[PDB]
């Protein structure tokens, strides 16, 4: 019970940090992804 | 040292600028510098 | 969805406004009307307005072609970015 | 209220980019910390 | 944003540099500016 | 061990600040940011 706890609190700085690097790569286009569909709508409008 | 500042990118600082700030989500041009000062002086502190 | 819909339904407002670059004598003239006037639109329709249709395109294109490509270039992408991290962090933040 | 605050701070987050006004040779010179580092600031320190 | 930038100080933003990394204690001098954006503009957000 | 890893993170923190060599008008200008500012960098990104 004296060590159970520590994982929970590891849990929960380790939970933010995965968020912020997904969130991080979306700042600067690193998620390809991402990337793919911005430019979809950018030209959608443009020949709308 | 060779192989760390070699491989430097402006693709690598300007992401731990973006970490650095949670609320801002825009750095200046001038932050890279900075970012690269300590991204580059704190990992080759790790190596000693 | 709703944070992104009432700022882009924002700017999406600004459009309507005239620019300075909406008016422009050789481009177009607002009194070439008073030709259609003069004696010249007999009934109270706008059929003889038609053969004005190809002048007032090119007007608009003028018009609207910086205002449009000026937000969606520039000012769109800034919003997205910061609207998502200004939201998804601080309910990251009450997961924990 | 929501979507006011929203809205205000994405504005907000514009300022913090520099403009070219930002710069200017007459009203300031980044360079004049040479002055302060030519064998000016002898410690560590950050009062001169 | 009169009184505020008035009353603006070097002793102010350095406060702050130092405090953004936990890790390094000598910030260089070039982010006196990077942190008087910061402190100037979020500052200014919250009157909103 | 703890001795070396203090002397040895004590001496890594001092390389963070800029030497006089660190600028160079000929080897790199800060300046040059206004040819990408000045109706280059159109969107709000860092890939120019």
């Amino acid at each position: 019970l004296t060590l159970l706890n520590q994982e929970m609190q590891n849990l929960g700085i380790e939970f933010k940090k995965y968020m912020s690097a997904q969130i991080n790569d979306v700042v600067i286009g690193n998620d390809r992804e991402f990337d793919q569909d911005f430019t979809k709508l950018k030209a959608r409008m443009v020949a709308r | 040292l060779d192989e760390l500042l070699k491989t430097f990118s402006v693709m690598n600082a300007y992401k731990r600028a973006t970490e650095s700030h949670p609320r801002n989500s825009t750095a200046p041009f001038i932050a890279v510098l900075v970012e690269a000062l300590y991204y580059l002086a704190n990992e080759l502190e790790d190596a000693f | 969805t709703k944070a992104l819909v009432n700022e882009a339904r924002t700017e999406c407002d600004r459009y309507v406004r005239e620019s300075p670059r909406f008016y422009d004598e050789g481009t177009f003239s607002i009194y070439q009307f008073r030709q259609t006037l003069q004696q010249t639109s007999q009934g109270y329709d706008a059929q003889a307005i038609v053969e004005a249709e190809p002048a007032i395109k090119e007007l608009l294109k003028l018009d609207f072609e910086p205002k449009v490509f000026n937000t969606v270039r520039k000012n769109f992408r800034q919003t997205v970015n910061n609207t998502l991290k200004t939201h998804l962090l601080p309910m990251a933040e009450e997961q924990a």
